[PDB]
């Protein structure tokens, strides 16, 4: 199902790029193994911090798993989903830390725990 | 009390990996390297000695709520054992109160006990 | 992944291990040696610092003591970064507290200037939109006052000729051999002195205006000289920590990939001898 | 027959040293391909210069190769083949580029095949 | 010698990889790298030309006594190759030594022996 | 069998002891080697010092040995070697020289020997 006339032309692209970012972060992850993420040019630097937090951001509280951790869980709607994690690739949340991105439902939660802890 | 003690324990195993890199790191995770160390001390166990979930869920509420933050790492378990003898000692109607109701006491009465205990401990 | 892959993988990762810990040691070599030269340079530090807090007290009608030599104009930067690579944050904290200050306080390309040493320093101020003024790249591991006093020379003849109203030096700072800090300091217009065994400097006290316009240049180009050996221990210190964590993660890579191949060289003879026997008893 | 008595004295030597040269060469990459270039001594950088362009000039255009190369073939002596490995590891053409060792035949390709580049 | 050769070999063998950081010269651990390339040159050999054990054993003599130490890495086959004539020249005596009694002859004589050669040996 | 259970409080403390000054020795190998004993701390060169003589101690003379040292063997109790190896951590013996405790039996032998060399 994932085809432009399916699922939307943005929708297709949004996800595009995060697949190559994605595996962009997975070739780049044999060096970061060896020697850290000092010699890293800058725009292998910018691809980590932004893997980074997309692959956080995909993570999500369960209504199943408020049995084993406290939290009680989140349904996102696509559009929501579509819409923040094409902010996340454009950038607008590269001042977050990447800790504020787990386990939360709609991109606002990320804003709001980010609050909470220190900013 | 338990489940704190849980989360911290499984992350502050990776913080302390940062930790031995060498870096300057911050007070917040400091206070997180501090805690995870006297956890592990307090989680540490002897041979053929097991203790009653009583005085289980008094030293982790005494390791959880902070009590034991100014005890030196070393200090810690002459600390808990010395907090065994004195409860039994003194914190029948703690112990008791636990054992019938499956819950913990007043927190204020807790507090009490154990700022009592931390006088007769000696540092060192 | 296959025995001759796995096999290459830790032949490879056993060689970057030790040209690693060969890189450590040689690093740990060079950081005693900075560090003796550090302590060396300590008299001339000392007898100069006394000469000029006891002639700084004096009417002061140089430019260079003057507070405020002339208002906010054109600003020189200096900073010292090294050739090489592999030294971790070294180069990357330096540049980025410089880009940050530049950024926040000036706003503007006309304003500013930038003298750098090492050449990565050079890849990075390019690589943006920046004005660079003064360049010097090569050096020596354990460099010589001589070495770069044809540039300090410069440096100081630059504020001299007005050409920019102010100095600031940024350079790394030796603590310890996990400890690097960056450091800023305010080099021109002079500011402030010690405070000890006052005036017993100015006895002979030939004319003050004809030794001003010779001491205080001196004073200068020592500031920039003292600035290089912290910065160089430093250099040092960083890359001996970098090399030194990088052969713990080559080892630990090694053992992680030697179990692997272990149990897929298991895996292999299993497979080989339960195919000969199923085919040795299917007739 | 790569012998001394067989092949001749001079054969055997460039042979020789061809062959360890190549052999040094292989063992640089696993710590080039890490640490890169730059790390490397002044004698190794020669050594990776040398192996690149001998390992290049080891190539040859085929007459059958037509099919799949445009260019048409070559047939080069044991003699003038001999020679132009010794001047390469003499280093004669150091300053010549790589690329204009592939598919050449002799030296005096490479050199004027060197011309097309502006070299 | 062989014992002696035994230990060049092996702390040349380890302490390897050094050699090209040792270009840079440090910590004079470049004389332990030396004498292992030398060793590694001497122990280089041709096919079927098989050597006595008496002009071996003179060779490792030479090798591990540091007489070796200031021809270059370039010209050890030259010098082996040259000194077994200027043994079957001038060393009858300490050859027939080594064959009857198979022990090593003299030092003095030995150390005679190879100054001779050596003072002709032209390095190029 | 190196468990305080089954082997005494002291001989494992003495055991555990002896292991972690060793392992530190070990550790400084690689600075000792680069740089001058002097360079290390006064902890690590006092470490230093007590690891050498810890390690000569470890060495023993055997019966069967006598063939190739013409010297006899020693029978040395646990009790007396835990006692000897408390004795040398507790620095009894650090103005004795190193060669002292290179092949030897009872922690007395050690004295016996530098009283000898003199």
């Amino acid at each position: 199902a994932l085809a432009p006339e399916i699922v939307g032309e943005e929708h297709y692209q949004v996800a595009r790029k995060v697949q190559q970012t994605l595996q962009r972060y997975k070739e780049l992850q044999d060096i970061i193994a060896i020697l850290g993420m000092d010699e890293l040019s800058d725009e292998d630097k910018l691809v980590v911090h932004r893997a980074r937090r997309i692959q956080f951001f995909l993570s999500q509280n369960f209504h199943v798993a408020e049995q084993f951790t406290g939290q009680p869980g989140s349904y996102v709607p696509v559009k929501e989903t579509v819409r923040g994690f094409k902010e996340i690739l454009e950038g607008k949340y590269d001042h977050l830390p990447e800790d504020a991105f787990r386990l939360v439902g709609r991109i606002e939660e990320v804003v709001e725990k980010a609050k909470a802890m220190g900013v | 009390v338990a489940g704190t003690l849980r989360l911290d324990l499984a992350a502050y195993r990776e913080l302390e990996a940062f930790a031995q890199f060498g870096s300057d790191l911050d007070k917040a995770t400091q206070a997180k390297l501090a805690r995870g160390a006297r956890t592990v001390e307090v989680l540490k166990q002897d041979l053929h000695q097991p203790i009653p979930v009583e005085k289980q869920v008094l030293i982790i509420y005494a390791l959880t709520r902070g009590f034991l933050d100014d005890i030196p790492v070393e200090d810690v378990r002459r600390f808990e054992k010395e907090f065994y003898l004195f409860l039994d000692q003194n914190g029948q109607h703690l112990l008791e109160h636990i054992r019938t109701t499956k819950d913990l006491p007043n927190e204020d009465d807790l507090n009490k006990a154990i700022e009592a205990f931390k006088k007769t401990f000696v540092v060192s | 992944a296959s025995l001759r892959d796995i096999k290459t993988r830790i032949n490879a990762t056993k060689k970057t291990s030790q040209i690693t810990k060969a890189m450590e040691m040689v690093s740990t070599s060079k950081l005693n040696r900075a560090e003796q030269n550090a302590k060396s340079f300590v008299p001339y530090m000392e007898k100069i610092q006394e000469v000029v807090a006891n002639v700084a007290l004096g009417a002061g009608g140089a430019s260079h003591p003057m507070l405020v030599s002339r208002p906010v104009k054109k600003t020189g930067y200096l900073v010292i970064t090294s050739d090489r690579g592999l030294a971790g944050a070294y180069n990357s904290n330096v540049l980025r507290l410089v880009y940050q200050t530049i950024q926040k306080r000036h706003a503007s390309p006309d304003e500013y200037a930038i003298i750098v040493i090492g050449r990565v320093g050079l890849s990075f101020f390019r690589k943006r939109n920046m004005p660079v003024i003064l360049d010097i790249t090569r050096l020596p591991d354990q460099p010589s006052f001589a070495d770069i006093k044809e540039i300090a020379r410069k440096t100081v003849g630059l504020f001299a000729d007005g050409t920019f109203d102010e100095l600031y030096m940024y350079y790394n700072h030796y603590v310890s051999a996990i400890q690097q800090e960056v450091t800023e300091r305010k080099l021109l217009p002079l500011t402030d002195l010690a405070e000890n065994k006052q005036r017993t400097v100015y006895e002979f006290e030939p004319s003050q205006e004809e030794i001003l316009d010779v001491l205080l240049p001196q004073y200068a180009e020592s500031l920039i000289y003292g600035a290089l050996l912290d910065a160089k221990a430093s250099e040092h210190a960083a890359r001996m920590t970098a090399m030194k964590n990088a052969t713990d993660n080559a080892n630990e890579l090694i053992r992680t990939l030697t179990l692997s191949y272990n149990r897929a060289r298991q895996a292999a003879i299993t497979q080989e001898i339960t195919e000969i026997v199923a085919g040795a008893n299917a007739l």
